[PDB]
């Protein structure tokens, strides 16, 4: 590289902060978005002991310190926790000014308006950054995937979403966007371990959970028969070592930990299962692109990753839909930075060179800029 | 065979093509200075009086407007060409394209840099 | 590092093996003069960053033919250091078209095999029956004959 | 209507390009600077011609090109 | 002894880490197999499929070409009452 | 071909374009006439994205287009529209420049002048054509047969009408034009469907409902035994699937559609069946020619396709006429192109190689050129 | 020492039998990869072998259909004219 100027692709998520230069495959620096001060006293003096760790290193002092993610759903709860977030990526783990490089942000479909305008008024004010973007996460992974049709389901981490699109042209009224993702899983999780003893209660060992979580659990095929299963052999029994010996085993804790996917009454929820309302966002829309629709459904985000589930899901929507039409799940082994990805590719666009929310702009409309013209 | 001798090929080939558009772009200009030594009649009206004048006058202001006529004539047919190239190319990007995304690389494995940076600088390439 | 190897070549071979020296002074252990099988797998899988296997038979697809890994010292080459990225967006395309406008001379779109020897001729190099062969094999995708546009292109997707 | 619209185009065009050219109690002098510079305003359109001449030519090879590979399509 | 020791925990972290990619590589390879029996499934459904079309395709010109020659005779007929 | 110059028998009709060069069998392209502009909004960047798909393109787009007939009874009432389809049926359905080419449009009877001059303005100012000439859409229709005399009723898809003529003399005062058509059966056909559950409401639907009606519908011999029939038996239910599946059964449906042209009060028309004005066209006729007419009544246009048609047609003019004279309706296999057919015979003819509108005559005459000798 | 030979010893076993059984495991993921690819080939012409013929078939039975209802048109014509 050299002369020009090169674009940072940051993609905030809620659990992942991945972030990278424009025209590359892979992020470059991903890291977990959590921000822990610590908790106890601190006895030794001139230890050089920070005030708060953010981003990956509060992950291997986490035993004293308590981790607080900053984006709950989407939406950002605590904007200095996020601004400190920001700073950390911007410095440390890419180490480039940004007075020097536009950035192309993500924010999920149906969010609060002040959040997208209190991300921009940052941006341009705190950073000053040259010229900002922000990108419905799901456009992005539809690019990714080479496509430019097909209806993609986005189940992060915060919150699931699902846009279907087609030749090109959003639907605005047939985004289905539902509040179960991966810390409710999590969540869920640890609340049904305790089932065989295994208490797990701290905001640091929600980590130990969510590991156990990645490394274990599958979607079954069949519910009802897997839970037949595990009741009677034990050929699932998966044992696992927590952090400081004392293995554990879990039983049919793996497959009902993410069947609440399907499932969202487990843990309250009323809402139709990622199966169902996928379905339902294909019927909202016209008659004559639900062939297309079908044929060409995506997955994507870090939650579709589970062993299994681009057959549960096939079965489960074949079921649903009329039989002549012919269901088809993309389920790219690169999921989980799809949406990243994507970003990428939309950002070393030639056509895509004059959108971006020139910083004049921004002096001359204020904020609120975001919602006009410049999308 | 092996790919160097491709390569040789190839840049000689870029470099016929730069030297035949020169030579185009040469005779363009010739054929230009042609077409102004014919159509562009040398045109002296030393001496005359004043009605010869305003005659030869208002015959070039007629012949500069049929030109002018002529000229809208070539520039609305070079409008329809814009508009069918446009076109066209719409239809590719739609047809030939779909599959057609770019393939970037930015994941090069920085080997010899670490090898550089961790055991001196032996190696005589990078 | 294409042009590096390309550029190093003008020396002897014998400089591969105190490569392997270096290489070993990492990972100790090498004794066949060259980047061995071990050596090579060892290195992909272990580096800190781990190119996938998919990564690496489609890198190698380039020049690998029986699919495994294992190849000759010049084929070695050929196939390895290909693997590094040096070009950047293959310069402009639309100097690309010109030129091919420019090239086609009978004006039908199409660089037949006549028109290939003519480019040939024009160049001046000197009548290979190998390298004819090569340019008659590679630029004729679809077994016609001829060359198109596109297929230019991708001859020269990468090509300065 | 888009042919009122090119009509009136054409008139304007008629009306704004061209001059008046009533400038018979000019001087001598004057009357020949002023036929010098009719005469440099013809050597621009026709230069502007030839240009407009040879993109038409290599757009017409071009769009040649473009109806052959569309032939390429399928 | 405790530079064994050392060593030894190095190799204990590098089969560790060994341990880890052999099952993800099993993984793989049993998910990979799982699919290919979904699919070959799915291509014999295909090819029963396309073997009824067929059948429906030869029976429906046969039927085809007797209705033909019933219309043939039938003008025939209404041309000879005409 | 070679040398020499072919005329361009163009036909606007009013549901497809059907064009061609003049002495062919079957006109070279057929293209639904319809222009939809996009409705959503379009987040792709450089998709290209064009802003109005015309003629077949906007048929396979019409999941998110707002397809609109420029002409919707024989007139046109969108010009801007109408001058786009056939820029298009010129430049890109036949790559014909029309600066060499004379044209031959087609016309309804009974149509507004002010239509007629502006066609002939447009085709001689925008496109720049050599010649051009109107005829009316019934005496080509007649030429197709090779007949010379009898009743042509030339029920299109925007208007019918029933012109007679004899031994080449036309009739002007027994033209009977009425403007129930294919698109007010379409209409018609998608009210009642809602009888059933189904509702089709989209200006893309329509489409459907005509596909439906094309493929099923048909016209019953004695309409009310077979409404007797319908509602006893189930013999009749035909299916039809959905471009997205959900197969549908049509009932009754079938037959009551198209019967509407027999029995205009269903959609609230006052007027009578095509069946009694063309009875009524007749005898307006001179008392002389009414048995030729009674002998060669000719059908056209694509509405008369319905497959039983010829024969309730017959045994309705057989109970109405006289007892003694002969009835018999030519219905030629070919009728959908009947007209056009009608337009290249009568363009190739050398007799009629001088009545063409030069374009020197219209410099002198203008656009009301086309009301003079100049028919 | 005793106790760090042990280790080192067991954890070098178990380090072999990870490296070989990780290598056979990704022989056999890539035979099995190989075996889907021809599968979804065949299976890809299977789909357009069954989208031709049921084109055909449509297009025959349409054809049918309306000479079918021209034969019986023209019976009842011939039964009247007798
Ligand atoms: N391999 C995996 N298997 C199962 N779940 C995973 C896996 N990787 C990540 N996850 C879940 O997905 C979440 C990360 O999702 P991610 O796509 O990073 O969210 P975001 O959209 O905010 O980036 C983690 O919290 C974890 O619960
Ligand atoms: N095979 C068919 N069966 C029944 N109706 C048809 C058939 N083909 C066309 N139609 C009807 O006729 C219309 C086309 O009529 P057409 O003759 O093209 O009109 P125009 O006179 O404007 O060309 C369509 O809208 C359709 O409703
Ligand atoms: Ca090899
Ligand atoms: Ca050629
Ligand atoms: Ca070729
Ligand atoms: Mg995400
Ligand atoms: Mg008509």
């Amino acid at each position: 590289d050299d002369e020009e100027t090169t674009a940072l692709v940051c993609d905030n998520g809620s659990g992942l902060v991945k972030a990278g230069f424009a025209g590359d495959d892979a992020p470059r620096a991903v890291f977990p978005s959590i921000v822990g001060r610590p908790r106890h006293q601190g006895v030794m003096v001139g230890m050089g002991q920070k005030d708060s760790y953010v981003g990956d290193e509060a992950q291997s002092k986490r035993g004293i310190l308590t981790l607080k993610y900053p984006i709950e759903h989407g939406i950002i709860t605590n904007w200095d926790d996020m601004e400190k977030i920001w700073h950390h990526t911007f410095y440390n783990e890419l180490r480039v000014a940004p007075e020097e490089h536009p950035t192309l942000l993500t924010e999920a479909p149906l969010n609060p308006k002040a959040n997208r305008e209190k991300m921009t008024q940052i941006m341009f004010e705190t950073f000053n950054v040259p010229a900002m973007y922000v990108a419905i996460q799901a456009v992005l992974s539809l690019y990714a995937s080479g496509r430019t049709t097909g209806i993609v389901l986005d189940s992060g981490d915060g919150v699931t979403h699902n846009v279907p699109i087609y030749e090109g042209y959003a639907l605005p009224h047939a985004i289905m966007r539902l509040d179960l993702a991966g810390r409710d899983l999590t969540d869920y999780l640890m609340k049904i371990l305790t089932e065989r003893g295994y208490s797990f209660v701290t905001t640091a060992e929600r980590e130990i959970v969510r590991d156990i979580k990645e490394k274990l659990c599958y979607v079954a095929l069949d519910f009802e028969n897997e839970m037949a299963t595990a009741a009677s052999s034990s050929s699932l029994e998966k044992s696992y070592e927590l952090p400081d010996g004392q293995v554990i085993t879990i039983g049919n804790e793996r497959f009902r930990c993410p069947e609440t996917l399907f499932q969202p009454s487990f843990i309250g929820m009323e809402s139709a299962g990622i199966h169902e309302t996928t379905y339902n966002s294909i019927m909202k829309c016209d008659i004559d692109i639900r062939k297309d629709l079908y044929a060409n459904n995506v997955l994507s985000g870090g939650t579709t990753m589970y062993p299994g589930i681009a057959d549960r899901m096939q079965k489960e929507i074949t079921a649903l839909a009329p039989s002549t039409m012919k269901i088809k799940i993309i389920a790219p082994p690169e999921r989980k930075y799809s949406v990243w990805i994507g970003g990428s590719i939309l950002a070393s666009l030639s056509t895509f060179q004059q959108m971006w929310i020139s910083k004049q702009e921004y002096d001359e409309a204020g904020p609120s800029i975001v919602h006009r013209k410049c999308f | 065979i092996s790919a160097s001798r491709k390569l040789q090929l190839k840049t000689l080939m870029l470099q016929i093509a730069k030297q035949e558009l020169e030579r185009e772009a040469e005779e363009r200009r010739g054929e230009k200075g042609r077409a102004l030594s014919t159509r562009c009649q040398p045109l002296e009206l030393a001496g005359l009086s004043f009605a010869e004048l305003q005659d030869l006058c208002r015959q070039l202001h007629a012949r500069v407007d049929k030109v002018d006529e002529e000229r809208y004539d070539v520039e609305a047919k070079v409008t329809k060409n814009i508009t069918e190239i446009a076109d066209l190319n719409q239809k590719i990007f739609d047809l030939r394209g779909k599959f057609k995304r770019p393939t970037l690389r930015r994941v090069r494995i920085s080997a010899d840099a670490m090898m550089q940076a961790l055991l001196g600088a032996r190696a005589k390439e990078t | 590092d294409d042009i590096y190897k390309a550029a190093v070549e003008q020396l002897t071979e014998e400089q591969k093996n105190e490569f392997k020296a270096a290489f070993d002074i990492f990972v100790l252990g090498a004794e066949d003069g060259c980047i061995s099988t071990k050596e090579l797998g060892k290195v992909m899988r272990m580096l800190g960053q781990n190119p996938t296997p998919e990564e690496l038979q489609e890198m190698i697809d380039e020049v690998d033919e029986d699919g495994s890994g294992t190849v000759d010292f010049d084929e070695f080459l050929v196939m390895m250091v290909r693997c590094m990225k040096d070009d950047s967006k293959g310069k402009s395309e639309e100097e690309l078209s010109d030129l091919f406008r420019m090239f086609d001379k009978n004006a039908d779109g199409y660089i037949d095999l006549e028109e290939l020897k003519i480019m040939l001729q024009a160049t001046g190099e000197t009548i290979t029956e190998d390298d004819i062969e090569e340019l008659m094999k590679d630029g004729d995708k679809n077994n016609d004959g001829r060359i198109d546009y596109d297929e230019f292109l991708e001859f020269m997707k990468g090509v300065e | 209507g888009k042919r009122q619209t090119e009509r009136e185009k054409k008139k304007k065009i008629l009306a704004e390009r061209r001059k008046v050219l009533a400038i018979d109690h000019l001087n001598e002098d004057q009357l020949r600077e002023k036929a010098k510079e009719l005469w440099q305003s013809i050597y621009n359109l026709e230069a502007e011609k030839f240009d407009l001449q040879e993109k038409f030519k290599q757009q017409k090879y071009e769009i040649n090109v473009l109806r052959n590979r569309i032939n390429d399509n399928q | 002894a405790q530079k064994d020791e050392e060593k030894m925990e190095i190799q204990e972290i590098q089969l560790k880490e060994a341990k880890h990619i052999a099952e993800d590589a099993d993984r793989k390879y049993e998910e990979v197999a799982r699919k290919l029996v979904i699919i070959e499934s799915d291509l014999e459904r295909a090819e029963e499929r396309a073997e009824l079309s067929e059948g429906k395709c030869a029976e429906l010109e046969e039927e085809l070409k007797t209705v033909t020659n019933n219309l043939k005779s039938l003008e025939a007929q209404a041309e000879k009452y005409s």
